[PDB]
């Protein structure tokens, strides 16, 4: 019927949304791991930078002007590495915060969309509709971008007049923003981890001329 | 020649969504997080007496 065309368009929209909701917790975990890795590297760069500044300062005691300038430079880099590690702390904290928000969102809807599909698998109007929903039982999306999340939410909202589809769009719009901020926060942790490494290296190069402890 | 109007399921979602259903046409419904169905099953059939069993999502 056009009723079967409607139901097939509707089953496809449920399938697209369900696949994105199963991918979100896997994606947030990769970001959470990445932020944790970026932060711990920034803390290793700060610890190493502090050591170099200490090797330079002990070395430059009673030293020349072009030896005392080195310790001052290794000290300034050791603090720049420390300050970048502090910025990586704050960025990773945001990653955990946006990941939590997105995990509450996935939790709210994944079982609902999965159950609606299970119904279409068992009682779908056509064998095509039942086949699409059966294939979508455990399917996961390849990726989730804020734009893919809202597109699929608007598509569902256009096919389903039920209030649920409208409330899903409202929530998916909030989650698309949280997903965009999860990616900005991950880049900021990586940027600060690189900033701390560069400073560690500047401290280590200036301290190269002095003896180790 | 039995027909039903779409079910009205506050705090729930049914499928498929059609303007009119015919006798023996089945809908399946799910409840919002925090809500549970009145009956165990999530099925409802279009009969002479409306949707049977009646779909209801309770707190």
């Amino acid at each position: 019927n056009d009723n079967l065309e409607a139901e097939l368009e509707q089953t496809k929209a449920l399938c697209e949304v369900a696949k994105q909701l199963r991918k979100l917790p896997l994606l947030t975990e990769e970001r959470r791991f990445e932020a944790v890795g970026a932060l711990e590297e920034s803390k290793k760069a700060a610890k190493e930078g502090k050591k170099a500044a200490k090797r330079a300062e002990a070395g430059a005691v009673g030293g020349t002007s072009e030896q005392q300038q080195a310790a001052k430079r290794a000290r300034e880099a050791a603090t720049v590495a420390y300050e970048a590690s502090v910025r990586a702390e704050a960025a990773a904290m945001e990653v955990k915060r946006f990941a939590r928000a997105l995990d509450s969102f996935e939790s709210e809807y994944e079982s609902v969309f999965s159950g609606l599909l299970r119904g279409a698998a068992e009682h779908g109007g056509n064998e095509t509709i039942k086949q699409l929903a059966k294939e979508c039982a455990t399917a996961v999306a390849d990726d989730v971008t804020p734009e893919a999340l809202t597109r699929a939410a608007h598509n569902l909202r256009g096919l389903y007049m039920q209030d649920f589809a409208e409330e899903y769009l409202q929530e998916a719009n909030e989650a698309a923003n949280k997903l965009e901020e999860l990616q900005k926060a991950t880049a900021e942790t990586v940027r600060a981890a690189d900033a701390a490494d560069d400073a560690k290296s500047e401290a280590q190069e200036e301290a190269a001329q002095f003896p180790e402890i | 020649e039995i027909t039903c109007d779409p079910p009205r399921i506050p705090n729930g979602v049914y499928r498929p969504e059609l303007s009119k259903y015919r006798g023996q046409d089945k809908i399946t419904y799910e409840c919002k997080k925090g809500f549970f169905p009145e009956i165990r099953g999530t099925d409802a059939t279009c009969t002479r007496d409306g949707w049977v069993p009646v779909p209801r999502c309770a707190w």
